[PDB]
């Protein structure tokens, strides 16, 4: 009560003392940054922001020597319609950047239609890294909106390997295993790709990826699947890659009659 | 609590009153001696269920006088009232009679610790040492014969001395103990007792006589008198870790003697112990040093030999004991820290030690102990003993012998319902979604319980009873005869076990469906249900699982053998499954039936086992879809070296989250216990660690095993009962439930016997349910998986400012500032978002994360981060802002000397604001700003300023005071002070 | 630290020392323009804090070492010299309060009214607020003109300049920058001049 009253009556020195007594160090540090401000409207605006009255804070900032503080507060609060309206009057160059951060928030919130519109508005044509981050958002939102073609083609044409991972992840959440595995494959995430191809039961695609598959667990699932398919040659190389040496040992003995190859395995195991 | 199941032994109808009992020192088998009405003696061996072992019966026309099991082999020695000694071998089914050489009652019988020799002694004082083969047969003739001419009372072997406890030997010798020097000094041992560095015959021992004397015997068999007590010796022990003999007489006189290798004993102390003389006091020596006596009194008497301190433990009527109920016998389990005593009213009292587990925190005297609920039995209890490494106890009344097997009160939890067995015929049932508790008394000794949102099932191994919730009252829904060892439930379906089958039944016991096992798969003996899935486990360690989304239960997992999946496993100790049925978790047991440090997880879709071993921290993986005994894939992803001493004992899966799992693990104690040089609690010597750990895991096909949490089991909690988000479930101590609820006689006040603990990421968010539960479950999984974008996506439907605050607090630990900006925005924390944007002027991530920690009120983390950055400037500003000025000045004086004047100035300003002007002056002086700040501060109190100016004698201050006098027109005084200031101008 | 401890004469000296450091570092061609910018910036701060030290002493201390006309000149010089963003430790309230009180004392009664109306646009502390309530009445009471002897002459164009103006420390007629006595902040009867192309500094001295 005493603290809130000190903020409303603008007694910053008593507000500092009282929040220091309470042990709210965060508010002490922030008020110690404002203690030197003599502009009534700027000071009153910062204090209104600390009492969570954002509309009053905006009006006071606009009346102050520094209006840009209102845009910054609204951007910090992620109140994007108000931040865009302030940006149109005070800083037009920030509009594409604010539209990207708004499109990230709309992408998070589930409004994929407006997120896609705001990522397309966020394209500047000058800042390549920012435009790439907008095009990444367009690809991701085209995916979630069911234009999987537009979003996958964009993610393939785009220079980022991280976008290919993230589009692959969204597509696995959608159970779109083929396009998830394709974007992981084109992103050089060969293990993640192969694991999603195992979910799709595509032992042919996994077999093309196996020279790049690092995971023993993927080779082990493939070795089981190929033994069930009667492809003992493939299942052997896969159990060898998986370091499941005794399956290979039994196969070379019982099924292949090739025990010279059974012994070649044993020395690294000492089994 | 642990309830100890009373397996009354199946004594033959020809067996009379039991006389003595003896466990095998390792194996779960009990020898029992009987005296018939015709005074014939017999001996029988029993399994842990109290079943008599076939072909083990032994009888003679005269009484059993002594029993002694071999230390390691399945061999029993029996001594008889005639002087016959007989060795029985259970493995080979042979019995051998020793050469008739005694002519009187065998009062002493003891295996050597190597087990290669047996010692026998009679009432006439003839002592014989025998060598025996691996079958228990005598190799020729006695290695030793001696004739004391007096009744032999006790023998103990001196286990081959390595040199005391070697640190205690070294300290004793450095402190000038000439007998510790005689242990080190190799030239003086003319008897063949070198400090026994090898597989020596182990023929060093002490023997006592009824006159009160003790004789030592050396490796050559020479006898020397070591003690001469004033009465009959009631008990004898050897403190190996001190090379010291303890003697207790029937007049309750304790004496301790240090004994060198040569058998010339020297006395450490002699003390008259408290207690009633004229009864045979049973005595135990807990760990060495802690002497405990059951004198035939309403309390156990304790004497700490190393502190020279005494205390008592008495049974308390709050647990159901009677007033004045006397304890006749006492024994201690060293492995789990459990003290037991047998009463004249037929009860076993037990105290759990506040553990001397390898890191558990200690206590002094009586506070070393916590009284557990009684075990009630028939007739006056005359002897007890703790046995096999499972923590079994055996009990001998005037009427019968019982084997007591430890269980976690057979207890169960499912669907936010719990059932806790308060007594052999009483349950406390908690509907944890409503907070309501019910007391459910049964017409049977309950062997197990199972629970659901609608109904609870109980059984005794002859019948099953089922009870339905009917508003605010539990009512009997059915009761039927069924010999089931275990049971489970899903909706209106009951799952019961018979020979080679599981039977699905209605609540009235009507069989709906059969699930079949072959003789090679073994009998079912474990059941668990999670989500819509049943898992089943068998004797000789096979398992199966079934889908229950259909009334026809359907085979989800085909049969697997745990012994083929995991070599060296002796059995199953427990089974559970995931709420998807995709993963099964298994506690194996070793061939000696001890709990295994391994836990096994079987993937049903991949058809593979992953085995995690607590002793090594390794994860194995093995494959056998095709027949196999494979080499392990090995991953070193577990960094926690703290787990090496723990063993899993209970385990569970989340009923809603198939990726989420938990295990309880105990810190097991070694087979025999040492002591310290000082009188500390025996392993509680150091600072705290968990008596029992609770470990929770996320389990996935893409990332393997991830430790979600590790924590100590709460001090108010006796075991893990379950888990279902947001909560782990635990069994509460009735020792503590009565300490906050004030109660009066005349109402059956229901104790709150189930405690619950929130999961780490759910602390302060436990109101979470349904779709918010599923979102937070996905969040907790995805955060621990490290795929933070999926965690952040799972939260998108949650508007709660508290969830955004908890995620911001977790951004401080994960050092993820990008997500923290969005969290601060979603919570409306505009000052924190500004503070992070300004903190981007600092190049270090840790300094920026410290600003976030400061704005969230995490001051400890913030302090640690600023220290880690070496940013003593921001740390000083932080301390100032926290009002911790002394720490701020210390950091300024040692690491931030350039701000020290500014820090003194700011502190002086806060002291001035606090109306402490005197200390403000001292710090303005230290900041060298007293020339302008002091006159400003004291400008209202002119006399104090004048005193100050005259005290400092500073030139600049005399000029200022002269300017003040000059403006006031006091020119003669202004001149005086300008003359003092030497300001000639 | 000097600014935070209100040692504004030490702060002015240290800003001058910083400017001299920047000028030495500007001998490296890679940092020249950046460090020349810092040199002018810090010199401007050194002149601001050297002036504001007198205002701070006059407003904190009970008695003044500086003369009324010196504090009046400094207060006017500071209001013309200060950017849109105020430097740390500098107070526009102390400057306008010192201006209003010294303008009242010197007979700049219209300027004193204007300074008290400017103070009402600022967050005034309680000590100054009490004096400003009495000061506002007691000035509004006085005549509606300023003493002609206070009005600064431009020595380049012989024009009398209004006591505050929107262009700052330049003549309203010829836009000549004013040069001020660093003791008193009176305008100095100096005009700055520039050499014609192809004259060296050494040649200029040889001709002078």
């Amino acid at each position: 009560e005493l603290a809130r009253a000190c903020l409303h009556h603008m007694e910053v020195e008593f507000a500092i003392r009282v929040y220091r007594r309470i042990g709210n160090v965060g508010i002490v540090m922030s008020l110690e940054q404002i203690k030197g401000i003599e502009d009534y409207n700027l000071l009153a605006g910062h204090l209104a922001m600390f009492t969570n009255d954002y509309n009053l804070a905006q009006d006071l900032y606009l009346a102050s020597s520094c209006p840009i503080a209102a845009l910054e507060m609204r951007r910090d609060l992620q109140h994007w319609d108000s931040a865009l309206q302030l940006a149109k009057h005070l800083a037009p160059d920030q509009i594409p950047f604010i539209s990207k951060e708004y499109a990230i928030q709309l992408e998070f919130a589930g409004d994929y239609v407006n997120a896609l519109a705001h990522y397309e508005k966020g394209i500047t044509g000058d800042n390549k890294e920012h435009d790439e981050a907008c095009l990444a958002g367009v690809a991701q939102m085209s995916i979630r909106m069911g234009d999987i073609r537009r979003g996958v083609n964009q993610a393939l044409k785009h220079p980022s390997r991280v976008l290919k991972r993230d589009c692959g992840a969204i597509l696995e959440n959608m159970k779109q295993f083929s396009e998830a595995a394709q974007l992981y494959e084109k992103g050089l995430y060969y293990d993640k790709a192969a694991s999603v191809y195992i979910r799709s039961k595509n032992w042919a695609k996994v077999g093309d990826l196996l020279p790049h598959v690092s995971s023993p667990k993927i080779h082990l699932q493939y070795a089981k699947a190929k033994e069930a398919d009667g492809r003992y040659k493939e299942a052997v190389v896969a159990y060898e890659n998986a370091k499941q040496w005794q399956s290979v040992i039994r196969i070379y003995l019982d099924h292949l009659n090739n025990p010279e190859k059974a012994v070649n395995i044993v020395r690294e195991t000492q089994s | 609590m642990a309830l100890y199941y009373d397996h009354q032994i199946e004594a033959p109808d020809a067996a009379g009153s039991p006389s003595f009992i003896s466990w095998h020192p390792v194996h779960p088998f009990l020898a029992v001696a009987y005296i018939s009405t015709t005074s014939t003696g017999s001996v029988d061996i029993y399994l842990e269920q109290g079943e008599c072992v076939p072909d083990t019966h032994v009888e003679r026309p005269f009484r059993v006088a002594s029993l002694c099991w071999h230390p390691t082999r399945l061999v029993l020695a029996v001594g008889w009232e005639t002087g016959e000694v007989t060795v029985f071998n259970k493995q080979d089914k042979e019995q051998h009679t020793m050469p008739l050489t005694h002519t009187a009652d065998i009062t002493v019988l003891r295996w050597s610790p190597s087990g290669n020799c047996l010692l026998s002694g009679d009432r006439l004082g003839v002592l014989l040492l025998w060598r025996l083969d691996q079958r228990g047969r005598v190799q020729g003739t006695p290695l030793l014969k001696h004739e004391y001419g007096k009744h032999l009372t006790h023998c103990i072997f001196r286990l081959p001395p390595p040199g005391e406890d070697l640190v205690q030997l070294a300290k004793a010798a450095v402190s000038g103990d000439e007998k510790a020097l005689d242990m080190f000094n190799w030239k003086k041992s003319s008897s063949g007792s070198l400090l026994k560095m090898g597989s020596h015959e182990g023929l060093l021992f002490f023997v006592s006589l009824m006159d009160g004397t003790v004789h030592y015997v050396d490796e050559k068999g020479k006898t020397t008198q070591v003690v001469s007590a004033d009465s009959t010796i009631q008990m004898l022990f050897y403190m190996e870790k001190r090379e010291a003999l303890v003697v207790v007489t029937e007049n309750l006189r304790l004496s301790l003697y240090t004994v060198p290798p040569e058998g010339k004993a020297e006395e450490v102390m002699k003390v008259k112990l408290s207690g009633k003389t004229g009864r045979r006091a049973d005595i135990a020596l807990i760990e060495g040093s802690l002497l405990v006596m059951a004198v035939g009194e309403a309390a156990l008497r304790f004497w700490d030999i190393e502190r020279g301190e005494n205390y008592i433990l008495s049974p308390d009527e709050k647990f159901g004991f009677e007033k004045g109920e006397n304890m006749n016998c006492v024994c201690y389990c060293k492995v789990k820290g459990l003290l037991a005593a047998g009463t004249d009213r037929g009860r076993v009292a037990m105290w759990r030690k506040v553990p001397d587990f390898l890191g558990s925190p200690g206590a002094e005297g009586k506070d070393r102990w916590a009284l557990q609920t009684p075990t009630e039995l028939q007739g006056n209890i005359t002897q007890i003993q703790w046995g096999s490494r499972k923590n079994l106890l055996a009990v001998n009344s005037v009427i019968s012998v019982a084997i007591l097997s430890e269980r976690a009160m057979s207890s169960h939890f499912h669907q936010q319902v719990a059932a806790m067995q308060v007594s052999p015929s009483l349950l406390n049932v908690c509907f944890l979604s409503t907070g309501v508790a019910h007391s459910l008394r049964t017409d049977m000794h309950i062997s197990g319980v199972f629970a659901t949102k609608d109904a609870v099932a109980v059984w005794n191994g002859r019948q099953v009873a089922i009870f339905e919730l009917s508003g605010a009252a539990i009512r009997s829904a059915g009761t039927f005869l069924c010999e089931t060892p275990v049971l489970a439930m899903h909706e209106e379906n009951v799952y019961t076990v018979e020979s080679n089958r599981v039977q699905v039944r209605t609540w009235q016991g009507t069989v709906k469906q059969l699930l079949l096992f072959s003789e090679t798969e073994g009998n079912p003996c474990f059941l668990d249900i999670c989500g819509n899935f049943l898992v089943v486990g068998t004797d000789l360690a096979h398992f199966k699982s079934f889908d229950l989304s259909r009334r026809e239960a359907k085979a989800h997992c085909s049969c697997r053998s745990l012994a083929e999946l995991v070599p060296g496993v002796g059995g199953i100790a427990s089974l559970r499954c995931s709420s998807s049925g995709s993963t099964i978790s298994i506690l194996p047991s070793k061939a000696d039936n001890s709990p295994d440090s391994k836990i096994c997880f079987y993937d049903v879709e991949m058809d593979t086992v992953t085995v995690f071993d607590f002793k090594t921290g390794q994860i194995d993986r093995r494959e056998t879809l095709s027949f196999n005994e494979q080499e392990t894939n090995k991953s070193h992803l577990f960094v926690d070296e703290g787990l090496k001493n723990y063993v899993p004992v209970n385990h569970f899966w989340d009923q809603s989250e198939p990726r989420l799992f938990v295990c309880e693990a105990v810190q097991e104690t070694p087979r025999s216990q040492p002591q310290s040089a000082n009188g500390q609690p025996q392993d509680g010597r150091a600072g705290p660690a968990a008596d029992v750990l609770i470990l929770s895991f996320f389990i996935s096909e893409e990332h393997g095993f991830l430790l979600h949490e590790s924590f100590p089991r709460p001090a108010t909690s006796h075991s893990l009962l379950g888990m279902e988000v947001p909560y782990y479930y635990f069994t509460r101590k009735p020792e503590e439930a009565d300490r906050e609820d004030e109660v009066e006689p005349g109402c059956h006040h229901i104790p709150q016997m189930v405690s619950r603990r929130p999961l780490r990421d759910f602390v302060g968010l436990e109101d979470c349910d349904k779709a918010t539960r599923d979102a937070m479950l996905h969040f907790s999984f995805f955060v621990t998986i490290g795929d933070m974008d999926e965690a952040f996506k799972s939260i998108k439907l949650i508007k709660s400012e508290a969830v955004w605050e908890n995620m911001a607090r977790m951004c401080v630990k994960t050092q993820r500032l990008d997500v923290a900006k969005v969290c601060l925005g979603n919570m409306g924390h505009a000052r924190g978002a500004r503070a992070l944007r300004e903190a981007e002027q600092e190049p270090e991530l840790e300094a920026r994360v410290a600003v976030l920690a400061t704005q969230l009120g995490m001051l400890e983390d913030a302090e640690q981060l600023y220290r880690k950055c070496k940013r003593h400037d921001l740390l000083n500003k932080f301390y100032q802002a926290a009002g911790r000025w002394q720490e701020a000045l210390q950091v300024a004086e040692h690491h931030d000397r350039v701000h020290l004047r500014s820090t003194y100035h700011r502190y002086a300003g806060h002291l001035e604001a606090s109306a402490d002007c005197s200390r403000a002056l001292s710090y303005y002086e230290k900041s060298d700003t007293h020339r302008f700040e002091v006159p400003r501060m004291l400008s209202e109190d002119l006399p104090s300023l004048e005193l100050y100016v005259n005290k400092m004698k500073d030139k600049t201050l005399w000029r200022w005071w002269a300017q003040y006098l000059e403006s006031q027109g006091e020119m003669d005084a202004a001149l005086h002070y300008y003359e003092l200031a030497r300001d000639h101008f | 630290n000097a600014v935070a401890e209100s040692r504004f004469n030490d702060a002015a000296y240290y800003y001058w020392m910083l400017s001299m450091q920047c000028l030495d570092i500007a001998q490296d061609p890679a940092q020249k323009d950046t460090m020349l910018g810092k040199f002018y910036h810090f010199q401007r701060l050194a002149e601001l804090y050297h002036g504001y030290h007198a205002i701070h002493r006059h407003t904190e201390d009970p008695f003044s070492v500086h003369r009324p006309e010196t504090l009046f000149n400094i207060s006017r010089f500071l209001l013309h010299s200060l950017p849109k963003d105020t430097p740390s430790g500098i107070s526009k309230v102390k400057i306008l309060f010192t201006l209003a009180k010294q303008s009242k004392a010197l007979g700049a009664y219209r300027l004193a009214r204007h300074a008290y109306d400017k103070l009402r646009g600022l967050y005034i502390p309680a000590r100054f607020q009490k004096s400003i309530e009495l000061g506002t009445l007691t000035i509004r009471a006085k005549p509606f003109h300023d003493s002609e002897e206070l009005v600064p002459l431009c020595y380049r164009c012989s024009t009398n300049n209004p006591l505050l103006n929107n262009l700052g420390n330049v003549c309203i007629n010829c836009r000549q920058p004013f040069i001020f006595s660093a003791s008193s902040y009176d305008v100095l009867h100096l005009v700055e001049f520039y050499l014609e192309e192809g004259i060296t500094d050494e040649e200029a001295i040889s001709l002078i």
